[PDB]
């Protein structure tokens, strides 16, 4: 139908215990329409839930089938990834449901706490209609046991633990995506014109992370890198997705005979449109390399970005690394011969 | 090697390599399997071809868990419903810590496994170590108990008190 759906008020949020594993994890969780204002929730996501205003925001688009990253590369940018968003205050926003690369970033997380200290603010956006169990999560503010066995044959998938916060997002349908990408995205527009405590006037700095993906991550790729205020994104060589395939096409700016992969309708269907935009406007787009380039490091990868895609004086710079309370980015980067202070 | 070309073997070798699905090859450095006794115990497994519950048996009979957590437990296993469970139930009453902690992980949970006649079962094994509950059992109810005779909850109860 034309969306012809019922406007009933929200029934289901509160905390639930992710039963079955071995840690004792709790997730608050909401279930709100699509269409929800950004501010709103917002509201609800700092004094509801008591979150304070994050330094930094990490976007972690993928694939959404369960593909799987050979050992030596997966570590580190978990390591990378923990490391980025423990240092520095800072929140990660990912699909939400246990496809993908939100497994890999679950078992980052996993492997992190068993180890350190302190929490990370890692926020699901998922949509209702793909959890394994849309009952069982009824009770409005009380404690509701879930379940993290998967069934093959529910044709569903499971909420990913590991999680602190949920965000579930209803279009009225059931066992489809593309209820929360617009919604996800009005909230980092709306997150990234937040103003940051300093008096300076720079908002909340936020960051792409991309990790295998598919024919929708080069759009979203182009239209993070087409907002108004400029979006950096990092890509990745080892997944053998678009990821690859983008990173690429970032050698070589400037071989239209390597257009043929029997990944989409062969060489009469083409994305090397968007591909082309996306390497005219190259100069946001960082790769991580094993041994191959620089920045062998991924939590420097992504800190490093931060800085040139901002476009930004050094006092700014400065004022940002401040906040962020990492010396060492401040003493590679901003601090270099030739700098002409104000 | 053998009476030049007019003999040869290559009929039977060429119906071994017909049948190279049970063949393994240790190299050294060259394929995978580094280990030689994960050589011989990875292809038991596979040689068996039994499903997931009784690879899964049979590595709890081997007290083996690295070999489970490599092997078995990978992506897409589909167990049959109700499978963890009696693992769970076969690892605790064997005394094997490291399969419960496994099985923990990988997706079982304590609060619907434990019901009263699986606990009931549970203190009325004969596999593991040697203990001392059957003379407490004796000593508490009376002087004398029956041969064949089932520990129930409610003698746990009155030993503990």
């Amino acid at each position: 139908i034309s969306k012809h759906t019922q406007l009933s008020p929200t029934d289901a949020f509160g905390t639930i215990e992710f039963q079955g594993g071995g840690h004792s994890n709790k997730a608050m969780y909401v279930r709100v329409s699509f269409d929800t204002k950004p501010d709103l929730l917002l509201h609800l996501m700092t004094k509801e839930w008591q979150l304070e205003l994050p330094k930094l925001l990490i976007s972690v688009h993928g694939g959404l089938q369960n593909f799987e990253l050979q050992p030596k590369l997966k570590q580190v940018f978990g390591k990378g990834l923990i490391k980025a968003a423990m240092t520095t205050g800072a929140w990660i926003f990912t699909g939400g449901v246990n496809t993908g690369v939100i497994r890999h970033v679950g078992d980052a997380l996993k492997d992190h706490a068993s180890k350190s200290r302190g929490k990370i603010c890692t926020i699901g956006i998922a949509p209702w209609g793909i959890v394994e169990n849309q009952e069982d999560l009824i009770g409005r503010d009380v404690v509701r046991p879930y379940q993290t066995m998967s069934n093959p044959m529910s044709k569903l998938t499971v909420l990913n633990s590991m999680h602190s916060h949920f965000i579930l997002a209803d279009n009225g349908t059931t066992g489809k995506y593309g209820a929360e990408v617009k919604l996800r995205r009005q909230l980092e527009k709306h997150i990234s014109l937040q103003k940051i405590n300093t008096r300076i006037g720079q908002g909340v700095p936020v960051v792409a992370l991309i990790v295998e993906g598919g024919p929708n991550v080069i759009s979203i790729v182009l239209e993070y890198l087409r907002d108004t205020p400029p979006v950096p994104v990092v890509v990745c060589d080892g997944s053998g997705r678009a990821s690859d395939i983008l990173a690429f096409g970032h050698k070589y700016s400037e071989v239209t005979i390597q257009k043929t992969f029997t990944y989409t309708r062969t060489q009469a269907q083409h994305l090397f449109i968007i591909l082309m935009e996306c390497m005219k406007k190259k100069e946001l787009i960082t790769v991580f390399r094993m041994g191959s380039e620089g920045h062998q490091d991924i939590d420097l990868a992504i800190l490093t970005a931060l800085l040139k895609g901002a476009n930004a004086s050094a006092p700014d710079q400065l004022s940002l690394a401040l906040a962020w309370n990492r010396v060492d980015i401040a003493r590679s980067q901003i601090f270099i011969y030739g700098q002409q202070w104000p | 090697y053998t009476r030049t070309q007019a003999q040869h073997l290559f009929i039977i070798l060429m119906e071994c390599m017909k049948k190279k699905e049970l063949i393994t090859v240790f190299r050294m450095g060259s394929e995978g399997h580094q280990d030689i006794d994960l050589a011989i115990l990875t292809a038991l497994l596979k040689g068996a071809n039994a499903s997931a519950p009784d690879q899964l048996s049979l590595a709890l009979a081997w007290n083996r868990v690295d070999i489970a957590r490599s092997q078995i437990f990978i992506y897409g296993q589909q167990w049959p419903v109700g499978s963890l469970e009696q693992a769970m139930l076969d690892a605790l009453v064997l005394d094997r810590v490291d399969f419960v902690k496994l099985l923990i992980e990988n997706g079982v949970s304590m609060h619907r496994f434990l019901t009263i006649s699986r606990l009931e079962e549970l203190y009325n094994t004969r596999h593991g170590p040697s203990n001392t509950l059957y003379h407490l059992v004796r000593d508490v109810k009376k002087g004398n108990l029956p041969p064949d005779y089932r520990i129930s909850l409610i003698d746990i109860g009155l030993v503990i008190e």
